[PDB]
């Protein structure tokens, strides 16, 4: 409801997390599937 | 590759557990 | 500051996330089953892996006619059976 | 005072016009040997077999070139790395068929450019400043050594090192862009974006501070007038400039710190170019842009060319035309 | 005077987190539609019927491939609108024609109008001069000579750049090998201005920050700033008497040198959108006549002027059956221009 | 004491909306085979 | 052996695992400090103890 | 390959050497803990 | 939380490790604990390396540099380079990654359990930067460490199987280095070598007998060092020459490693001695020379005449003479004439190559490994698809003498930058103005006007 409660650092961190997570997935999909050469 | 992925699931959450842990416990950050 | 609650109190209140833990991941799976479905192949009329060249043809489907452009498009579209 | 410690006191002043100082003591002999050959070679070379084919390109404005085309031409592919200074050849007419100029020149160079940034740093010194504006100059010396020197050393060959010349230059790219596909390498668009960046910044900060310059004249004369060298207060007013680009964006992208402000405008520009300079010392040994030929394919096999097979065609015109003579074997292997 | 219009006024003036203004009703729509319709293109849209290529992350490009092309050399310059005599209406053949690329191309511009109208309200409000809008005079002139004037010149949209990393790639590559470019004086002080710019940019950061008055205790000096406060938070003279000595001259007015930061990259930027209007006419650069006449008589004459002429040729060659697919054009191998070996 | 839906609130959902929305699509590509 | 091995090795891996996120907790934290350096030194030597375990029977499986 | 005896690591393996890079971002989940102060 | 905010440290959070410069314990703790990293680094890659190496396979088709490093050293390899045993790479690997559990003990327990300051607790490890002689002293101990290290591979290379020698006669092999190079006119006359092309300085170091002994050389000349600094304090001319500080012995480190950085770069693009072609790939030069003799030798088994034919420039088509009349191959690899491997010199006679042994001479093992080589030179996409620009996709490879020389140069470059900033730095800080000038004391206005 009000502010603090689910501190910053904490939020980031797993905000941060999901970025690489997400662009980990897209550089997978580089080597396999369509766009891989293969 | 479920199991490269779950290492490093366990293994990437052992940093920062160690952050809210002595969060928590009011440590010496 | 112009009035508006200020980012860093929203995202670390419980309500935020309340909210934006169902929010979130509605939109990321309705955005999958966008492609997983096949629906964006359809809207967007972008060729699937099967769809680029009947099959034995080698030539591209250019468009050459301005202004029978769209029945050139369906022509192209049936001589893939 | 004996003869030394007078010297020392007279290179070391900070009282001379231009300082000279123990940097520059290499500095200016250097640098003077550098330009005045170049200056002779400009005008009066004859034609050099860049390539050892005996096939001699001339760059001389007094043997057939004008400003664009002339060039002093790198050494002979058949020198490689090899050290060719005036008293390895049998004569100056050896001498200068081969390339010797390039290389004194060159040398001579790059050595007095370091000088130079040792001697921003000596001022700098001298003078009770921060000391990294020399920092700063690295950026643009290191991306000198990396067209004259690393490249080259890379390669194995002076023959491959940027010419020293306009139309040179533009031959140096092409011919880089064929064998390494500079243009997809990550290293080289973040020189593109420090350039692009660097100029944007420049501009924008230009027209934040001309925008909030502070009234001091009349409408007859130049503003510039409102401002005295060495006044102690600011002569425009940040808060109004930062009003105004935080309400262009919105307050919290814009500075309100003019050292911070300043910082950034240092260092975009000077990383950027430092991956500039490292992308031509990387590829130097052939580690190159991203490669998507037929990267993408359809369900049977059919090629389905991108944009990246386009960029493919092109490299392959530039490549199989470039030193048209110089290859008897099917791989352009440096 | 307090109607409805002067009511709207306030609204669109209001102190808020963004900025709205007047400008605002042109600029918003049109900057979305366009950056929305980049997003889109790029993600799920083919150039399979306009070019031959595939071009977004549906058909497996990634970052660097992926665009939104150009609709076919038979489009002319149509304005390609939805409701328009080509795609009659229908989104799908819409966007397998390249309506996308007008789409973008038309609201970019409008929303470029509406930036800059927004730097001059903004700085009208704020009560500044508005030099920030003048500077983007530069950003407006090469957007419109290189999307719009350029294409307008030849034969169709289909020759303006695409929108895409590895397209825009394309777009430089190409005019290398078609219209010697590098040889235009116009896009020679385009880039002295780009990298001169670079340059000042750097230069006058380092120079800030490393003639700082020590204004507090900590080793780390970005606290040792207020920005209400009055005083230089460098020495001009310390600055001066440095570069002096080193350089041979210096800037001694603060005035003149920021001014002459807008003025070297803004200037250059101008310069070379007018190379392109002359590239939108073939009116290049491409040759000095007096190298042509003296290297067709004498076959021992040789620069590197006509060494990058033999490079163009190649890319020419090399490049045009693919990238210029509506020309038919069949090449076959014992004439394409080849050195030895390779 | 604040309010909830400004004009900011809809300048981010525009953004923000379809960012999701497409990141979910283009991660369902990833597993797209000829 | 194998057996023997296996388990050793994973004892050694869950050990490992064990310490690295309690070692720094424990060294940072304010309370329970003795029983804590005690149980620092006993996950120690076990450490010690399982590495040269694993080390020894790898001979008699591989 | 690992010597067989060890086979059943390879998952793990394969993880380990990025650990280092780890360290680098724990030091910034460290310092957003402690307010960047 | 002693020294751990701005406010009390002068440094801000993105120069946190500035606070550590004087607490000597916490700075014990961040080293102890980066080697840690190091030798964890060390270990785990040689797991992972050794999980993906398929032992039929050459090493560099595989991506590998460590296992290279070891091989080198004569660990689990046999004629040409074979693996005989995976054994030894597993060790280094297994025995390195232990070894970082202790590193990395040590190093979190001074940095946030053990004493803040050495200094009252113990004279011996306790120091400060400005103490010349404690400074000389320490900096002895670890040279002489250095020159145990350099014995070590002394000791390898004499008594514990030696090292592979890509030169060994019959083919490359493990030798054992019985007669190392002891005269120092030879050690030390690859530091007086040029270092431009065909001499290339202590790259052109190319036998094991000279590695071997350089590196007792390098031993004793360490150890002495090490014992000369323990017993002696700087000299006069010394004191008056150096910045005293912490951050000055950061800044000479600096330019230390950047300098070394380049040079290794150079020994892994150039060198095929220390860095046998047989587990790093060709060189650059090397596989050039091989694409010209492997196109001799199938036009010559056409039928062709090799030293008669002219080529369209007018020069040999396959063979020339260098600018000093040696002959050498022709064609843009005319360039890489300085080049030396197992595989050609066998063709080589006192006037360069020799046509009689062109002629008659070449065996099937060496038209072999000329195409091998012509065929895995080290050119590649950032993506790791093989060959020139224009290439393909197919070919998963670059060669690992890029990866390594790339790595390096961008390393050592960096390393100089940090040189500049923390030398300047230094300068300023020990003379009292790194925090900007004295508005009340500002130089420049004591000073007279240029004009
Ligand atoms: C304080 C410091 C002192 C400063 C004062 C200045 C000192 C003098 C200036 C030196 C400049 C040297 C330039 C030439 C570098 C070069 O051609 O280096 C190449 C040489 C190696 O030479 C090669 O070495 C080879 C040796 O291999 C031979 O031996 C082998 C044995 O296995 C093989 O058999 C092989 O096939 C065979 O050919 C051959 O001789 C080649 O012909 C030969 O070219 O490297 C080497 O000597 C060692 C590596 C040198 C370092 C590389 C320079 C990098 C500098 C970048 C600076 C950036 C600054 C940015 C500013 C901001
Ligand atoms: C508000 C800013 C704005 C601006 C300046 C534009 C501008 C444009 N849009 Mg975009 N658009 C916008 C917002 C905007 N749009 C929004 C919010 C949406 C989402 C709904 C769109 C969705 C959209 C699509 C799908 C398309 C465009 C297209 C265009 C282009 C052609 C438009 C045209 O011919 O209109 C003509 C209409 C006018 C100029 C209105 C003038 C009204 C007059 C002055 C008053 C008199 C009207 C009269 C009384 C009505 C009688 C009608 C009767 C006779 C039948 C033009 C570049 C087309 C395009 O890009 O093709 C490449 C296109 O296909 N727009
Ligand atoms: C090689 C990487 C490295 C290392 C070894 C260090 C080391 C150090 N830093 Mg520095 N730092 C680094 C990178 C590093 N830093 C980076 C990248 C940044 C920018 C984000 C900083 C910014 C920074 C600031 C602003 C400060 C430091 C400080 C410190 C010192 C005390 C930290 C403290 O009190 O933590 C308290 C932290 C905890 C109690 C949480 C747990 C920490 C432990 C060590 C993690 C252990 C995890 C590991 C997996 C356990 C294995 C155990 C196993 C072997 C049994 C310490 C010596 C401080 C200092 O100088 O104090 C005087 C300080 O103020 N650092
Ligand atoms: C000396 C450094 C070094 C070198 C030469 C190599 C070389 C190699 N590695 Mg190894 N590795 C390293 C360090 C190194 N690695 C480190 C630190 C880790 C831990 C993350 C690893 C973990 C690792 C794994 C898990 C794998 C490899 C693999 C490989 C091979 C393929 C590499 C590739 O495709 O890169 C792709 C290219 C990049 C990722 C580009 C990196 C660009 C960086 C970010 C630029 C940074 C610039 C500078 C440092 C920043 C300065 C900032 C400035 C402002 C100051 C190649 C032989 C692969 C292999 O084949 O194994 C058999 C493989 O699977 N490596
Ligand atoms: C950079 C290396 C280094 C240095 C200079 C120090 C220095 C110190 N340590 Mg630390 N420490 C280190 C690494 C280091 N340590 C490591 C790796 C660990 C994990 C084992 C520790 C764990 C540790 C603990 C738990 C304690 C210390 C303590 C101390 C202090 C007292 C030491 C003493 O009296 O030993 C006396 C010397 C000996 C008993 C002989 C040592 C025999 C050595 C180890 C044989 C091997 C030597 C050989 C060269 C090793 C090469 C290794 C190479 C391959 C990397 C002293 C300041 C104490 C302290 O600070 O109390 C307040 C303390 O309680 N250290
Ligand atoms: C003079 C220093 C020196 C040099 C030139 C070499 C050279 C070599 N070493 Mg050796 N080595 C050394 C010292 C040196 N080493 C030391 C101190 C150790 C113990 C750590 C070793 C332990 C060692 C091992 C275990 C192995 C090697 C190997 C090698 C070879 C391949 C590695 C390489 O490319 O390094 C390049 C070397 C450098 C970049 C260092 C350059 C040093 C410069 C010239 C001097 C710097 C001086 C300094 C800045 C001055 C201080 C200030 C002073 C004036 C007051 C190569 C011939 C490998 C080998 O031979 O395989 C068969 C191998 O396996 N070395
Ligand atoms: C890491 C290794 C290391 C470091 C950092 C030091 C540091 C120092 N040494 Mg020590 N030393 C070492 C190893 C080291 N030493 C070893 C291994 C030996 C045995 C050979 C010695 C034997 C020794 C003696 C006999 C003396 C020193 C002295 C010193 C002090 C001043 C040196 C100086 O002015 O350098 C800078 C060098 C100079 C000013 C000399 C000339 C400079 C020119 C420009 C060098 C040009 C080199 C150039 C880059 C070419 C490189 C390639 C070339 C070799 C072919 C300084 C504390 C002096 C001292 O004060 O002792 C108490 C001193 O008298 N050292
Ligand atoms: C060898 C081995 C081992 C070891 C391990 C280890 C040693 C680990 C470590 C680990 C770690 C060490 C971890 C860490 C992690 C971290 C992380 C995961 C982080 C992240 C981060 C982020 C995400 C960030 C974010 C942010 C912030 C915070 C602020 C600013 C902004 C940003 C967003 C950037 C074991 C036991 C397994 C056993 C077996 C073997
Ligand atoms: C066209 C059109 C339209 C419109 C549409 C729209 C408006 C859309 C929008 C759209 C959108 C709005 C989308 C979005 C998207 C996004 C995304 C897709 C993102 C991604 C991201 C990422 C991927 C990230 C990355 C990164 C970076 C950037 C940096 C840092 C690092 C990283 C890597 C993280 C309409 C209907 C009107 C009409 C018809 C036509
Ligand atoms: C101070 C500080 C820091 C840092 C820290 C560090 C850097 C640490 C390190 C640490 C370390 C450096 C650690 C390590 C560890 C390791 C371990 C723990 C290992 C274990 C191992 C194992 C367990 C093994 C196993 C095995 C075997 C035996 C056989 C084969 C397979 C396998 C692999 C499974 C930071 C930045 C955070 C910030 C704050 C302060
Ligand atoms: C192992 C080996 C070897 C050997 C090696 C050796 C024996 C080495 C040596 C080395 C050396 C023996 C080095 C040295 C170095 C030195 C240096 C690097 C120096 C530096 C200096 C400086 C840096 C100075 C500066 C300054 C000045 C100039 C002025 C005044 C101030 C000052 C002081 C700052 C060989 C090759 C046989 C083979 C392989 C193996
Ligand atoms: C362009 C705007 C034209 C406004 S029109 C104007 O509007 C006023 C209220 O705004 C009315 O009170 C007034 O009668 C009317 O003439
Ligand atoms: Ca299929
Ligand atoms: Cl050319
Ligand atoms: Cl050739
Ligand atoms: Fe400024
Ligand atoms: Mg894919």
């Amino acid at each position: 409801s009000e502010g603090g409660r689910i501190p910053l650092w904490i939020v980031a961190t797993v905000a941060g997390m999901g970025v690489i997570v997400i662009v980990g997935l897209f550089f997978y999909g580089a080597y396999a599937g369509l766009g891989s050469s293969l | 590759v479920i199991a490269q992925l779950t290492m490093i699931a366990m293994i990437g959450i052992a940093g920062p557990m160690i952050i809210f842990l002595l969060a928590v416990r009011r440590g010496n950050l | 500051t112009t009035g508006e609650r200020p980012f860093s109190d929203i995202i670390t209140s419980v309500r935020y996330w309340v909210i934006h833990s169902i929010t979130i991941p509605a939109l990321f799976i309705a955005g999958w089953l966008f492609v997983s479905t096949g629906l964006a192949y359809d809207v967007f009329g972008t060729p699937r892996p099967d769809s680029y060249y009947a099959q034995e043809q080698r030539s591209i489907p250019l468009v050459t006619d301005r202004f029978e452009a769209k029945q050139q498009v369906e022509t192209f579209l049936e001589q893939l059976k | 005072a004996n003869l030394w410690e007078r010297f020392c006191n007279w290179v070391t002043s900070t009282d001379n016009r231009l300082y000279v100082g123990w940097f520059g003591v290499i500095m200016i002999p250097t640098l003077l040997a550098a330009t005045i050959c170049f200056v002779i070679a400009f005008i009066a070379a004859p034609p050099v077999d860049i390539d050892g084919i005996r096939e001699p390109v001339s760059g001389s404005l007094l043997y057939g070139n004008n400003i664009i085309t002339g060039a002093v031409v790198p050494s002979s592919n058949a020198i490689g790395l090899h050290f060719y200074p005036i008293w390895e050849a049998a004569s100056l007419d050896e001498w200068l068929y081969n390339g010797g100029p390039y290389q004194l020149i060159i040398f001579h160079f790059l050595l007095g450019a370091s000088c130079y940034m040792g001697r921003q740093w000596e001022l700098s010194y001298r003078l009770g400043m921060r000391p990294w504006i020399c920092v700063a100059y690295s950026a643009p010396l290191a991306s000198a050594f990396a067209v004259f020197l690393i490249y080259p050393i890379g390669q194995g060959s002076f023959s491959d090192g940027m010419p020293l010349g306009i139309s040179g230059t533009f031959n140096f790219m092409i011919v880089f862009q064929a064998e390494h596909n500079i243009l997809m390498h990550p290293f080289h668009q973040l020189g593109v974006a420090g350039v692009f960046g660097g100029a944007l910044f420049c501009a924008m900060h230009g027209s934040l501070v001309t925008s909030s310059l502070i009234r001091e004249t009349t409408e007859t004369e130049s503003a510039n007038y409102g401002y005295k060298f060495g006044q102690e207060e600011e002569t425009y007013n940040i808060v109004a400039a930062h009003g105004y680009f935080g309400r262009l964006i919105f307050q919290y992208a814009s500075f309100n710190n003019s050292r911070s402000l300043h910082f950034f405008l240092a260092a975009w520009p000077v990383v950027g170019v430092w991956f500039a300079a490292l992308g031509i010392s990387t590829m130097a040994f052939n580690l190159n842009g991203f490669n998507f030929n037929h990267s993408v394919i359809d369900a049977k096999g059919n090629v389905i060319n991108t944009w990246a097979d386009i960029i493919n065609r092109a490299n392959l015109g530039m490549e199989v035309m470039h030193e048209r003579n110089a290859h008897n074997f099917p791989l352009d292997l440096a | 005077e307090r109607g409805w219009f002067d009511i709207l006024d306030d609204w669109l003036k209001r102190d808020r987190f963004v900025f709205v203004g007047w400008s605002g009703i042109l600029l918003f729509p049109c900057a979305y539609l366009a950056l929305g319709g980049w997003l889109t293109g790029t993600t799920f849209v083919t150039s399979w019927y306009t070019h031959g290529l595939a071009s977004s992350y549906l058909e497996g490009c990634n970052f660097l491939t992926v665009a939104v092309s150009t609709p076919a050399n038979s489009m002319g310059h149509s304005l390609l609108l939805l409701w328009g005599p080509e795609a009659q209406g229908d989104f799908t053949r819409w966007c397998q024609l390249g309506g996308l690329w007008t789409f973008i191309a038309l609201h970019g511009a409008f929303g470029l109008i509406g930036f800059m109208l927004r730097q001059f309200e903004i700085a009208r409000l704020v009560g500044v001069r508005p030099y920030n809008a003048i500077a983007f005079s530069a950003p407006i002139a090469v957007f419109v000579s290189v999307f719009l004037i350029y294409p307008l010149g030849q034969s169709s949209w289909f020759f303006a750049p695409s929108f895409g990393v590895a397209a825009i790639f394309r777009f430089l590559l190409f005019f290398q090998g078609f219209h010697n470019w590098t040889l235009n004086p116009f896009h020679m002080m385009g880039v002295a201005g780009v990298l001169g710019g670079a340059l000042l940019c750097a230069i006058h950061g380092a120079t800030v920050e490393n003639t700082l008055f020590q204004d507090g205790e900590g080793a780390s000096t970005f606290r040792a700033f207020n920005p209400t406060q009055a005083e230089e938070t460098y020495s001009m003279v310390t600055a001066n008497r440095f570069w002096s000595q080193i350089f041979g001259i210096a800037f001694s007015n603060k005035r003149w040198l920021h001014f002459f930061m807008l003025f070297v990259p803004v200037t250059g930027l101008w310069m070379s959108a007018i190379g392109v209007v002359g590239l939108a006419l073939n009116l290049r650069s491409y040759d000095f006549i007096s190298q042509e006449i003296r290297a067709a008589e004498d076959p021992e004459f040789e620069t590197f002027y006509t060494k990058n002429l033999l490079l163009n040729e190649g890319i020419r060659a090399w490049m045009a059956p693919q990238d210029q697919p509506h020309e038919n054009f069949v090449f076959p191998e014992e004439v394409l221009p080849r050195g030895n070996a390779l | 004491s604040y309010p909830i839906f400004t004009v900011r609130w809809v300048a981010v959902h525009t953004l923000a909306v379809p960012t999701i929305f497409f990141l979910g699509a283009i991660a369902a590509m990833q597993f797209i085979q000829r | 052996m194998t057996i023997l091995f296996q388990l050793a090795l994973a004892a050694l891996v869950i050990l490992s695992f064990v310490m690295v996120i309690g070692v720094p907790v424990a060294y940072a934290s304010p309370q329970d400090w003795d029983r804590s350096k005690q149980l620092i030194f006993l996950g120690s030597g076990l450490w010690i103890a399982l590495v040269l375990v694993v080390g020894v029977l790898n001979f008699f499986v591989v | 390959k690992l010597p067989e005896a060890y086979a059943i690591f390879d998952p793990l393996v394969d993880v380990l050497p990025v650990i280092p890079v780890l360290f680098l971002a724990l030091a910034f989940v460290w310092q957003a803990a402690v307010g960047f102060r | 939380a002693t020294n751990r905010d701005q406010e009390s440290s002068g440094f801000a959070w993105w120069a946190g490790n500035a606070r550590l410069i004087n607490l000597s314990g916490k700075l014990l703790g961040a080293h102890v604990a980066h080697a840690g990293l190091i030798v964890f680094w060390a270990g785990a890659m040689t797991l992972f390396e050794l999980a993906h190496f398929i032992p039929e396979k050459p090493m560099y088709e595989q991506g590998l540099i460590l296992i290279p490093h070891i091989a080198t050293l004569g660990w689990g390899v046999g004629p040409g380079g074979e693996v005989v045993d995976t054994f030894p790479f597993f060790v280094v690997g297994v025995v390195h990654l232990i070894s970082s559990a202790v590193l990395g003990f040590g190093g979190v327990y001074h940095a946030i359990r053990g004493p803040e300051t050495l200094e009252e607790y113990s004279s011996f490890f306790g120091y400060d930067w400005k103490d010349k002689n404690k400074m000389t002293t320490i900096l002895g101990f670890h040279l002489i460490v250095l020159g145990i290290g350099a014995l070590l591979l002394v000791a390898k290379a004499m008594f514990f199987g030696g090292l592979y020698d890509t030169w060994a006669p019959g083919g490359g092999d493990v030798r054992v280095i019985t007669n190392p190079t002891l005269d120092p006119r030879v050690i030390f006359g690859y530091l007086l070598k040029s270092p431009f092309g065909g001499e290339g300085w202590i790259v052109s170091v190319n036998n094991l007998e000279d590695v071997v002994g350089g590196h007792i050389w390098i031993g004793l000349i360490c150890i002495a060092g090490g014992i000369w600094h323990i017993l002696t304090t700087p000299f006069g001319w010394a004191r008056r020459a150096f910045i005293w500080s912490g951050e000055a012995y950061l800044s000479y480190s600096l330019g230390a490693l950047s300098m070394m950085g380049f040079i290794a770069t150079c020994f892994v693009w150039f060198n095929n001695t220390v860095y046998p072609s047989e587990f790093y790939g060709p060189t650059g030069p090397e596989a050039s020379q091989a694409q010209a003799m492997t196109f001799l030798i199938r036009d010559q088994k056409l039928g062709a005449n090799v030293g008669s034919a002219q080529g369209p420039t007018g020069l040999g088509k396959y063979l020339m003479r260098s600018p000093t009349g040696e002959i050498i191959f022709g064609g843009e690899t005319m360039r890489f004439w300085d080049f030396r491997g197992p595989w050609l010199e066998p063709l080589r006679g006192p006037n360069g190559l020799d046509l009689n042994k062109i002629k008659n001479d070449i065996q099937p093992w060496q038209e072999r490994r000329a195409a091998e080589y012509m065929t895995h030179a080290p050119l590649g996409s950032l993506n790791s698809v093989g060959g020139v620009a224009t290439e393909i996709n197919s070919v998963n490879f670059v060669s690992p003498r890029s990866w390594l020389a790339t790595s390096h140069f961008v390393l050592a470059f960096f390393f100089l930058v940090g040189h500049l900033w923390h030398a300047g730095r230094a300068r300023a800080a020990a003379a009292g103005f790194e925090k900007g000038i004295d508005r009340e004391s500002e130089p420049v206005l004591s000073m007279p006007s240029l004009d």
